[PDB]
RNA sequence: GCCCGGAUAGCUCAGUCGGUAGAGCAGGGGAUUGAAAAUCCCCGUGUCCUUGGUUCGAUUCCGAGUCCGGGCACCA
RNA sequence: GCCAGGUGGGGAGUUUGACUGGGGCGGUACACCUGUCAAACGGUAACGCAGGUGUCCUAAGGCGAGCUCAGGGAGGACAGAAACCUCCCGUGGAGCAGAAGGGCAAAAGCUCGCUUGAUCUUGAUUUUCAGUACGAAUACAGACCGUGAAAGCGGGGCCUCACGAUCCUUCUGACCUUUUGGGUUUUAAGCAGGAGGUGUCAGAAAAGUUACCACAGGGAUAACUGGCUUGUGGCGGCCAAGCGUUCAUAGCGACGUCGCUUUUUGAUCCUUCGAUGUCGGCUCUUCCUAUCAUUGUGAAGCAGAAUUCGCCAAGCGUUGGAUU
RNA sequence: CCAGUGCUCUGAAUGUCAAAGUGAAGAAAUUCAAUGAAGCGCGGGUAAACGGCGGGAGUAACUAUGACUCUCUUAAGGUAG
RNA sequence: AGACUAAUCGAACCAUCUAGUAGCUGGUUCCCUCCGAAGUUUCCCUCAGGAUAGCUGGCGCUCUCGCCCACGCAGUUUUAUCCGGUAAAGCGAAUGAUUAGAGGUCUUGGGGCCGAAACGAUCUCAACCUAUUCUCAAACUUUAAAUGGGUAAGAAGCCCGGCUCGCUGGCGUGGAGCCGGGGUGGAAUGCGAGUGCCUAGUGGGCCACUUUUGGUAAGCAGAACUGGCGCUGCGGGAUGAAC
RNA sequence: GUCUACGGCCAUACCACCCUGAACGCGCCCGAUCUCGUCUGAUCUCGGAAGCUAAGCAGGGUCGGGCCUGGUUAGUACUUGGAUGGGAGACCGCCUGGGAAUACCGGGUGCUGUAGGCU
């Protein structure tokens, strides 16, 4: 289990698992949601998120110990069955150790130098979403406390921007509830369905 | 070391496109191919006799040899030091016109005709053309109604 | 023993020294890989040319 | 594969398609006092031992199966050579096969 | 760390021949013996190591690993 | 005495492949295909990755005509996770010998019906290319045909690989040429096209050790240093779940993450092969601080005692022996 | 321990085996056959000749270790020491 | 002990053959003027070398510009016109990974109770389907750029007329070929072009912006495009092969 | 205005579900002695008109799904050329030009050629 610091900076095309690679083991992380994964919508207007700065690649375990501590502090200081937090980033992008030392010069150089796998790690873009937390309206300091105690685990530096938007669904928070009420959007579990007016007319009569 | 065989690079080059699997359309075939033209090499996948190779796929030749069912072009290939021209013979699905010489031909047509009128009337023609010279002074017009005053956008993420 | 394999590393700047020569004009194109059965006709269309032909064409 | 023992083939004498026996080719027996046989001969007798170099390097496993063609019509009986591509194994005249018929070992 | 071999019954072996499951041993119910050992009649059982392609069919032919046991880790 | 056949490292003459992050052991990247890498023409390397091949086929070749596939649903004696029939939906999710990629629907697939175009011959061109060859392929052209009512379609396998020079041998072909003073015949020599091989695959006939070694050389090529790199080793830093009677942080710290160092090692081959004398100890000098004790302080779960945690800090110290 | 590789003994009992020699055909060169010395092949001997000498499993009234029982297997399975 | 055999031994000494061979080291003697590269392809028992192309030099030859438009050419644009599947983008478009909920109820795997006690039925846990939803692909794609690659930009063209043909054929038809006649002016830009012989040297490369594969990374290993160091001084970077 | 026979572009012309369909015509249909073919005249072939547009087909409709076409998305994403531009690096800004793609929104929903038939 190698440092972090070198598998940092994008360097390879994405090299997945797939049919062809097969052999990286599990992943850390196996689940991306952690409070009240059975909320309704209205539940849960803001949204706070941290909008990644870099472009490199973040660890598969960098994710598991931030989920960790993100969680910890929302059941501590906003309690239980308060918060929704989604991490918004899969690992798929395997990298690969040569390993060596089999202590001794007696076996092989660099010569068979195509490494066999190791681990995933996650890409990173300039601007894109990490973790998104939706929260009840009061807990607008706590998303930011959470949130600065994941800051310190993932490497390098991005920051955390408290969005504008209704909790997940892609739609502008200024407008939701002057909108779902009156017609059109009908809320579905944690997302919301958009419908349109090109459907057939027994979707307009389904509604009223 | 890159297997130096035939048809070899061509995953997408010989790939039909979409939608478009199916029976080569017969006005394909029922094309007139004189001697002297110009055409086009494009490769069709679906008729596996009379394929050109991967290295004149999209150039341009000439035609000089034609047969029942298919053509013989001269084209100018390039090889390492120099441009060679080469003879390849294809089937007819795999040539199409150039419209290059059909708008030139045009062209032609359009500067005979005006060398008719020329002596007709007396008027000098200039059908030869010019690039496209830089801009007249022109005269707009503001008429009542202010420009529009543009400032730049605040930041916001 | 290692070396280097391939590379067209200073050939552009080979090629360009007396430059690309572009063959594209003569006339009289070369009568070679001709389709047979076309030029078993064109043989006897000339030689009939010659034969065939004064006092209709001339006059 | 199998190749049946009849099959009509050109003949080059009368100019025509005619029915023709495929039979197997054979090496057939070589000849001393030919020519190579004669001069590796004169080379070899002496205080000099191999001179002309034998192969020991083999590396293929399968011959062509060429066929002879003796013409069956008579009076005309040309015969002539023909090649199949490279294989292991060769039935001439023997079971066709059935495709509607279990195997039952 | 590389290069080679194998998984079948409760153990040890077959047959690996792509159409039967076999051989011995122990266990089980008889008979022989007043009672056992041994002898005689008998039967009982295989996630054919795991997983998938190959075939009409896998226990066989290939691939993949879970491991066991080899042969190698040499010149300074 | 001479000829023949055995034995014959006793004696003689030669050979000990190549590529290779040094060699060697390994492996074939040594011929040839497929996808990628390839930076939207073509070309483009590594012991870069995934894979294949030295075969198989009288039908899986050819032509016509018929039909349409995998998969799912609803149904129907024993019948069920699977038999058979029937209907519906069914754009390729099946099939086309095997590696994949393309291509394919009254068809290149399935079944059937006649069949040998897998035959005879001269060029031209495409491919690899030096614009040479083998191999392979495309258009033709002269024949003899097959199939079909016919237009047509076919000179092997839907395409991209599935194979091989000279010299020698062997066989076939003309009512053929030369067999040496002219003839007759046998044998032989040729001309043309098919085979028998060179897989190190544009084609040598081939084992081992040298520490008893020898010469030509190489830092184009190792083992020692020095340098670049710092995985690994070593040292620290941030975040705080915990531990610490209570107490996140006096002393520790999981999960994570950021660095430093050149005393281990690894990796690289730049310097040295007309040599830089390459382990350890002994003797002696200086320096570094990431401080073991000392001088002066700070902090504790510091009462004193002993300890431990940090600070300015290299001035001075860091021994005596048994084993190797 | 005679499997191996060696040496050696004996046999027309019997597969191979070159020249010469003989028979048949051919105008002759040649072609073919029959016959078959040593050696090889086949049978025996020898290890103070080169040398070679196993692995599983279950098992005793504390538990343990295993005389014992079993099985694959070799030319033979390391006895004395 | 591979010892000793005239300071010579894992084959003495002496003279000849012998000036043996070497793809391997070292040297290769006067000036000036002009021109001036390569480490790449293919094959070779090829890998420290050659062969062949490429690159270089020399010697010529055949021509044209010296006077409302030239001839020809090109690492260039312009105007037309086809070709590509990389960036980017998409997956509620295929193929392939993939997270989370809500509705819907044929389907069995499990229970809570009616219990002789029954598919006589109550709430189900899971899967299924539909509509959403998070996130991705060198060996996946509908879409699809920049840069790019080919051709075209007239007298070799264009038109009219007439003969030949043994090929084609309802057709004096198809198409080539030949003969005669009629009008030069068909984008910008720059330039003098065309062509043959002989042949040395080379066939160990390296660095840099961006694009890149193997690596943790390298003053590392392998490439593409272009320039350079090599082959080259000078002014700047204190000094230095490449800035 | 339409329709058949042969067709070129190959979904603006398919798909689902539905409404209308005068006259020719396209059809279904009644039938198996010949011609021809299957287990069966269902398919194929063969000879005719007792019936009908219910089906094919043709037209139109669906706040239709697809398809086609244009906006928004966006001068963004990337990008040739340039710099002693930033930043330790990651990568980024600028000058110079070229410049997309989907959610999302609006609009289309066969056009025809040759011969021949119907009002
Ligand atoms: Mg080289
Ligand atoms: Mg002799
Ligand atoms: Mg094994
Ligand atoms: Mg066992
Ligand atoms: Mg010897
Ligand atoms: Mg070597
Ligand atoms: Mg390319
Ligand atoms: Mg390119
Ligand atoms: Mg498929
Ligand atoms: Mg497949
Ligand atoms: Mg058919
Ligand atoms: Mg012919
Ligand atoms: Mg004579
Ligand atoms: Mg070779
Ligand atoms: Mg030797
Ligand atoms: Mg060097
Ligand atoms: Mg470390
Ligand atoms: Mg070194
Ligand atoms: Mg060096
Ligand atoms: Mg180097
Ligand atoms: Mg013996
Ligand atoms: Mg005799
Ligand atoms: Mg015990
Ligand atoms: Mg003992
Ligand atoms: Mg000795
Ligand atoms: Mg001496
Ligand atoms: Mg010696
Ligand atoms: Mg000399
Ligand atoms: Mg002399
Ligand atoms: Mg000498
Ligand atoms: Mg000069
Ligand atoms: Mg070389
Ligand atoms: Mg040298
Ligand atoms: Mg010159
Ligand atoms: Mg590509
Ligand atoms: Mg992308
Ligand atoms: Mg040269
Ligand atoms: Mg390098
Ligand atoms: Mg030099
Ligand atoms: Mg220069
Ligand atoms: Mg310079
Ligand atoms: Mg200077
Ligand atoms: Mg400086
Ligand atoms: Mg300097
Ligand atoms: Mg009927
Ligand atoms: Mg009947
Ligand atoms: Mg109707
Ligand atoms: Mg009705
Ligand atoms: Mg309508
Ligand atoms: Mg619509
Ligand atoms: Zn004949």
């Amino acid at each position: 289990r190698r440092p972090a610091r070198c598998y940092r900076y994008c360097k390879n095309k994405p090299y997945p698992k797939s049919r062809f690679c097969r052999g990286v083991p599990d992943a850390k992380i196996r689940i991306f949601d952690l409070g009240r994964k059975k909320a309704k919508v209205d539940e849960f207007p803001l949204c706070g998120h941290m909008v990644s700065d870099e472009y490199e690649q973040l660890s598969s375990e960098a994710l598991e110990a931030a989920r960790i501590c993100a969680n910890k502090y929302m059941v501590k200081s906003c309690g239980k069955d308060g918060f929704h937090i989604r991490v918004r980033l899969h690992p798929f992008h395997v990298i690969r150790i040569n390993k060596m030392l089999s202590a001794d010069r007696l076996q092989t150089g660099m010569r068979g130098a195509f490494g066999k796998p190791q681990g995933t790690v996650a890409r990173v873009h300039i601007g894109q979403v990490i973790m998104s937390i939706r929260t009840k309206l009061q807990n607008k300091e706590h998303v930011i406390e959470a949130l600065r105690r994941a800051k310190f685990k993932f490497p390098g530096r991005q920051k955390i921007h408290i969005s504008k938007k209704w909790g997940f669904t892609k739609f502008n928070a200024d407008e939701f509830e002057d909108m779902v009420a009156e017609k059109r959007l009908i809320p579905d579990g944690c997302g919301v369905k958009y419908i349109p007016n090109r459907g057939p007319l027994d979707k307009w009569r389904a509604l009223h | 070391t890159n297997t130096k065989g035939k048809r070899r690079g061509t995953r997408y080059m010989f790939s039909r496109p979409f939608r478009k699997h199916g029976v080569v359309p017969l006005a394909t075939y029922m094309r007139i191919y004189k001697k002297g033209d110009i055409v086009d090499i494009k490769g069709m996948g679906t008729v596996q006799k009379g394929m050109p190779h991967k290295c004149y796929h999209g150039k341009t030749g000439r035609v000089y040899n034609v047969t029942q069912h298919a053509v013989g072009i001269v084209v100018n290939k390039q090889v390492k030091g120099k441009i060679l021209a080469k003879r390849i013979n294809v089937r007819i699905e795999h040539i199409k016109h150039s419209k290059s010489r059909d708008s030139f031909l045009k062209r032609v047509k359009e500067n005979d005709q005006k060398k008719k009128e020329a002596k007709e009337k007396g008027t000098w023609v200039q059908l030869k053309r010019q690039p496209a010279p830089p801009r007249e002074a022109h005269f707009v017009r503001t008429n009542g109604k202010e420009p529009e005053l543009l400032e730049p956008i605040p930041y916001e993420f | 023993a290692k070396s280097k394999n391939h590379t067209t590393h200073n050939q552009s700047r080979k090629w360009h020294r007396n430059g690309i020569k572009k063959p594209r004009s003569q006339r009289y194109e070369s009568l070679k890989g001709v389709d047979p059965k076309f030029l078993r006709n064109m043989r006897f269309a000339k030689k009939h040319n010659k034969k065939g032909l004064k006092k209709m064409q001339a006059n | 594969v199998n190749v049946p023992k009849t099959r009509r083939t050109f003949c080059k004498k009368c100019g025509k398609h005619q029915p023709h026996k495929v039979t197997q080719y054979k090496k057939g027996k070589d000849s001393l006092y030919a020519q190579g046989k004669r001069r590796y001969d004169r080379k070899q007798s002496g205080y000099g031992g191999q001179t002309k170099p034998i192969f020991r390097k083999k590396a293929k496993t399968t011959k062509k199966i060429v066929l002879r063609l003796e013409c069956v019509e008579p009076n005309c009986r040309s015969k002539r050579m023909l090649a199949i591509k490279r294989c292991k194994h060769f039935e001439l005249g023997g079971d066709k096969k059935r495709k509607g018929q279990v195997i039952q070992f």
